[PDB]
RNA sequence: GCGUUGGAUUGUUCACCCACUAAUAGGGAGUGAGCUGGGUUUAGACCGUCGUGAGACAGGUUAGUUUUACCCUACUGAU
RNA sequence: CUCUUAAGGUAGCCAAAUGGAUUAACGAGAUUCCCACUGUCCCUAUCUA
RNA sequence: AGAACUGGUACGGACAAGGGGAAUCUGACUGUCUAAUUAAAACAUAGCAUUGCGAUGGUCAGAAAGUGAUGUUGACGCAAU
RNA sequence: GUGAACAGCCUCUAGUUGAUAGAAUAAUGUAGAUAAGGGAAGUCGGCAAAAUAGAUCCGUAACUUCGGGAUAAGGAUUGGC
RNA sequence: AUGGUGAACUAUGCCUGAAUAGGGUGAAGCCAGAGGAAACUCUGGUGGAGGCUCGUAGCGGUUCUGACGUGCAAAUCGAUC
């Protein structure tokens, strides 16, 4: 899922696009947020810090 | 028999000559060294009598009191 | 005293161990025993690396290692 | 310690990293 | 229509079993169940004889084959070489 | 101790197979003058599957020559064997597939099965589905005739010995993996209670030497 | 003389936090056959250590039947 | 008897689709969390055999 | 299946009959055992691989046999792992 | 008959009225339920109850060995003439 | 230690007989339509195999601060699985 802004439309969308809502019928953004944590935890999705430049 | 029994193995390692100082229990494995650390185990029990009473203290438990000086 | 008994194990039978209950010197390299060779156990609270010596001469006390 | 290179390592082959998927 | 996508006639083993092991069964067993011709007559009708047997439909005749074959490819060369020895011997 | 389980296949209480189902002992013709100065026809009447084993066990039939009878044997059958041919036997028989020859008199190189390893055993190796011997030579002096045994080791064998030509039929039954339990008790169950074979580590030490 | 609270934390809890309340002070009989988790946890098993092996052990996890009184007395009611 | 250290900018050289064990399904196995839910509780009360 | 009408607090009207979802450790599964405390990460499982054996043989049983199981067997087999 | 069904209930032929009972409905118990507002704040621990349950239609994601997940999830309806 | 007794319960091999409602998913095989010179790639049909699944009888007893545990029972009963 793409095209997110201040990741409220981006769990919003992940939840109705994953299937993940509450009934009737708003979506479970705290339940898509655990598995966006735990993604970001285990690293599924890659990530790194910028190493210090060379002398 | 015959060649498995310990004092043809201490005879055969030229053992046989040590005298008294063998360990209780040695054998081909465990040299008596490694016989008098695996004891330590089971050593800490201290013994007792029918009466009972304390035949033998505890290792390290004699409860004798020294002569500091 | 000065050997308290340790027990180990799910069945405190045995115990095969002992431990200090006085302060004792360990030294500065220690690197202590691994556990399974561990009879004695002196442990790190009743060491000390320091004592308060005191000088009969000029009155004057000094904590010194 | 003696040389050491890094490139016998294969880096995991995340699926963010797979240029198969895209968007827009 | 093919329903199936690679699992064919494994597909009856379900999830269970692996890809693996799938595919090396599916393979004889498409080798066991397909229809072979009858060198007696060249229809269409050999049957599987309960490992080794291949029965026609027709002609009720009966040969020795393999265990998922009318005939594995080592029985053939054996049966070449055979020949072979026999037209030689005749000489 | 107790004893082992393998100690307790020799008493033969639960071990014994199951022989009900077998149409009966495969074996060449018991040897006569006949294959020792000639041979004899012999229709393949039919073949069958024989519970227990891994090939099909043919019926063929042959006449007797002291009596008006026939004298029905039940032959391994061979590859490319088919129903009411003409399997010769004898010294005399041309090498066509299924016929038993002496190993002598065969060119060497050629293919046979159930070969004796013994003159009159009617038949010893190569018994199973999918193997043959190779006669790799041949000793006419002192009759003899070297053969490569399925396993593959070298053995020299009287020259008399007979043997069927070609590959015993339903080889490659092993390309197949079982798949389940349930086919390998379904085989296991005509052949003997071997199955299933318990490890040793979990067995009590009274049970095994590895228990414990 | 009367009050001295509702809960979170077990990659443990001989502990501390927030919030209210005037305050959330310290102790004995505790209630180990009133009930309860950690635990006195025997019979199953696995991981790591020791030991040639049998087995336990510097450990941890899992699942595991101790079942009042109608007897006497005490207390609350009732002739 | 000498003697051990370089890797650059968001995904790479690549080994004859993938580089997987961080494995899908399945479980009267154990554990963490969310929606509904309700007397477990605030605080207990009532009816029936 | 479709179109009007109609009583509803109701409409699988009693009966009947999954709660669902996001993850971790463990074992692949179907399955089986401690009858009377432990049903499990335990046992078993097809798959994977080693060893000995070509019959005067390999694993064995039997006081012994002109004895017996594998063997109505033969290396694509047997027996221990 | 009802019912997807030898699922649950009533009835037909047929077989039974057998389980010690009479009088009230105390406390405390076994079994079946209801409850204003919060909805796990109780408990070591959602221990037990409850909640969706059958059918028609829309729709069903990550993973994956492509076979499965799946009745995923989440939604509209069910009577009578 | 000596000599005898047991597989009617329970453990296993074998022989011979008996027992296993109703639904959900849809494999090979085959039929018709649309594409490509062909393999073949799809669409609409029959098919009912899965050591499939929900769910009766049957099998076993995972679970209850359940009943009783001087019990109906020296292992049962209700729910649940
Ligand atoms: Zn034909």
């Amino acid at each position: 899922i793409s095209g997110w802004k201040d990741a409220t439309e981006f769990i919003e969308i992940l939840a109705r696009k994953q299937g993940r809502l509450l009934k009737g019928g708003e979506p479970d953004e705290s339940g898509v947020s655990k598995q966006i944590l735990n993604d970001f935890n285990r690293g599924k999705i890659p990530w790194f810090v910028l190493p210090p430049e060379k002398e | 028999g015959t060649g498995k029994k310990e004092k043809s193995r201490r005879i055969r390692e030229g053992d046989t000559k040590d005298g008294n100082l063998r360990v209780k229990g040695e054998n081909f494995y465990r040299d008596s060294k490694r016989v008098k650390f695996l004891n330590m185990y089971t050593s800490g029990k201290e013994i007792r009598n029918k009466k009972g009473n304390l035949i033998r203290a505890a290792s390290f438990q004699d409860s004798t009191i020294p002569d500091a000086r | 005293e000065m050997f308290k008994v340790i027990k180990t194990g799910k069945s405190r039978s045995k115990s095969w161990k002992r431990m200090i209950t006085k302060h004792t010197f360990v030294g500065e390299g220690f690197t202590r025993r691994p556990v399974k060779m561990e009879r004695i156990i002196r442990p790190s609270a009743l060491r000390q690396k320091k004592a308060n010596v005191t000088h009969p001469e000029l009155g004057v006390t000094v904590f010194l290692p | 310690m003696g040389k050491q290179d890094l490139g016998k390592l294969q880096t995991r082959k995340m699926k963010g990293l797979k240029s198969k998927f895209d968007q827009g | 229509a093919k329903r199936t996508k690679k699992v064919g006639i494994t597909g009856k083993y379900g999830v269970r079993y692996g890809s693996s092991l799938r595919r090396q069964v599916k393979k004889l067993e498409i080798q066991q169940h397909a229809r072979y011709d009858c060198s007696f007559c060249g229809k269409k009708t050999v049957k599987r004889g309960a490992a080794g047997i291949w029965t026609c439909s027709c002609c009720k005749k009966t040969v020795a084959g393999g265990a998922y074959t009318v005939s594995t490819a080592a029985a053939a060369t054996v049966r070449s070489t055979i020949r072979r020895l026999r037209e030689m011997v005749e000489a | 101790g107790r004893v082992i389980r393998n100690q307790r296949k020799g008493a033969g209480s639960i071990f014994t197979s199951h022989t009900r189902l077998r149409q009966g002992a495969a074996k060449l013709r018991t040897l006569d003058y006949a294959e020792r100065h000639g041979y004899i026809r012999g229709i393949v009447k039919q073949i069958v599957h024989d519970s227990g084993r891994g090939a099909p066990l043919a019926k063929v039939v042959f006449r007797d020559p002291y009596k008006y009878r026939l004298r029905e044997e039940i032959f391994i059958a061979n590859e490319g064997v088919h129903t009411g041919q003409f399997i010769y036997a004898g010294k005399k028989a041309s090498l066509n597939v299924g016929n038993v020859l002496p190993l002598g008199s065969v060119p060497e190189g050629t293919i046979v099965s159930n070969v004796e390893e013994k003159p009159g055993d009617r038949g010893a190796l190569a018994r199973a589905s999918g193997n043959y011997v190779i006669i790799i030579g041949h000793n006419p002096d002192e009759n003899k005739t070297r053969v490569r045994l399925p396993s593959g080791a070298k053995k020299v064998i009287s020259s008399d010995a007979r043997g069927v030509i070609g590959v015993i039929a339903g080889g490659g039954r092993v390309d197949k993996p079982l798949l389940k339990a349930g086919r390998a008790f379904h085989k296991y169950r005509l052949k003997r209670n071997s199955w299933p074979k318990t490890r040793g580590v979990a067995m009590n030490p009274v049970d095994h030497p590895h228990g414990g």
